[PDB]
């Protein structure tokens, strides 16, 4: 459990590479839910730019699944 | 034309200044419960002239972010719509809360509400008929409305209702209200003339909508066995009584209308909405959770109708991935923590991904 390290940020557009529309939409919606739960912070530089997640102020489990 | 984007500043949960969009021809607004989707619907209504009483507040200043907890974030707020048209410069319509009252602006020039409404009407946006906006929990009521209330909608859109007061006056002057009405001469002719004027105005709109609705209800149903009928209870004076609306669902036997499912009522309501558009086109529709009662088959048929038409733009709020994954882009609403809940948005382009496997 300790060896499941992660990154400083997650790119939504990178996560959605080689996904279909329904899968990509579900990942986008998951970012909204994680933000509501304060599990992540979100930044988007411009409309329709990449959306970048960084760790939020609340812990969250199963983040290796969600990413 | 079309709604290019909305700009919102300190309106309900939308703290700060935020760009909503830009919109594509078919855009869906999505997000978890409590994020601010209903406040965004209110912002659209607000910039399109909605009266304060229909915006879930007692007074206008309560629309400023933070007001419902006694911590208003500013002494002003606004919502602005950027309206675009091929061959024309963008036109910005804004409603600003200043001094506890509304100030209306077109391209940053202050106008009175009368002129604001008149300019919106030239674009196909009718701030009284409001035939371009369907609220959450309301789509079924369009199909099951009282026939007399359907007539009122047609009198507003057709402007026949502007003649109703004079019609009533001349009808009484002719003898209506007496035990034996004795119409003759000038008074009877004056009534017959206003009756004809009201009939002609009403029918110019109604006959167009009634003759186009069947093809649209079929095209929504994507099936030639579906049928839709609009008819006046009073053929001689259609504006005087109700407008009947009956349908035969596709591949089904006839049922009254009230025995239909929520989904079937929804499709019938959309056919009427789009049949009105065929007579007086609106630039965009804002549809709030119209898919609530639709099964997956009807969700696909409705989305395909929008996409094979998006002569209008569609902005939908949806909780159902089966519907929102058919849009070109998503506007995602999320909450930020604070004294009041703050809403912010993200934008995501679905057209970059194959809708397949
Ligand atoms: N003027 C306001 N200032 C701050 N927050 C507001 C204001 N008006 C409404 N809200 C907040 O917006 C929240 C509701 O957002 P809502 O649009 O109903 O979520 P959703 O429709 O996505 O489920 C409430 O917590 C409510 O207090």
């Amino acid at each position: 459990a300790l060896a499941k390290t992660g990154a400083e940020s997650i790119s939504l557009l990178e996560l959605c590479r080689n996904t279909n529309r329904k899968q990509a939409a579900a990942k986008f919606y998951s970012f909204l839910v994680l933000k509501k739960q304060q599990a992540i912070e979100l930044t988007q530089e411009e409309p329709y730019s990449d959306i970048i997640a960084t760790p939020g102020p609340r812990f969250h489990g199963s983040l290796e699944v969600l990413f | 034309g079309f709604l290019k984007l909305i700009e919102i500043e300190n309106f309900k949960s939308y703290k700060g200044r935020q760009i909503i969009g830009p919109f594509q021809r078919f855009t869906a607004i999505i997000g978890p419960n409590g994020s601010g989707k209903s406040n965004l619907m209110d912002a659209i209504s607000f910039v399109l002239g909605e009266k304060t009483s229909n915006l879930r507040v007692k007074t206008l200043r309560d629309l400023i972010h933070g007001a419902p907890v006694g911590k208003p974030a500013a002494n002003r707020a606004f919502v602005s719509m950027v309206y675009s048209e091929e061959g024309a410069e963008d036109r910005t319509f804004a409603r600003v809360i200043v001094g506890g009252s509304s100030e209306y602006k077109i391209n940053n020039k202050v106008v009175q509400l009368h002129e604001y409404s008149e300019e919106l009407e030239k674009l196909g946006i009718l701030i009284k008929a409001r035939n371009f906006l369907v609220f959450q929990g309301a789509v079924e009521s369009i199909a099951m409305k009282n026939p007399k209330e359907r007539t009122a909608l047609f009198e507003e859109i057709s402007r026949s209702g502007e003649l109703a007061q004079e019609y009533d006056k001349r009808k009484k002057e002719m003898g209506s209200g007496s035990l034996v009405p004795r119409g003759s001469g000038s008074a009877k002719q004056a009534f017959e003339q206003i009756k004809k004027e009201r009939f002609d105005r009403f029918n110019a709109c109604f006959e167009s909508v009634a003759t186009n609705i069947d093809e649209i209800y079929k095209a929504l149903s994507r099936n030639s066995s579906a049928q839709a009928f609009l008819g006046p209870e009073n053929p001689e004076e259609p504006y005087l009584d109700g407008i009947n609306y009956n349908c035969v669902a596709p591949g089904k036997r006839f049922r009254p209308m009230d025995n239909l499912s929520g989904g079937e009522k929804t499709v019938a309501a959309l056919a009427l909405l789009f049949a009105i558009h065929s007579y007086k086109p609106a630039p965009f529709f804002v549809l709030d959770q119209i898919d609530a009662a639709l099964d997956n088959t009807n969700i696909g048929k409705v989305a395909n109708y929008i996409k094979e038409q998006s002569n209008f733009q569609a902005i939908v709020i949806s909780l159902k991935e089966e519907f929102y994954t058919k849009a070109e882009s998503l506007i995602g609403v999320y909450p930020e923590q604070g004294d009041c809940v703050i809403s912010k948005v993200l934008t995501f382009d679905l057209t970059k991904y194959p809708d397949a496997n």
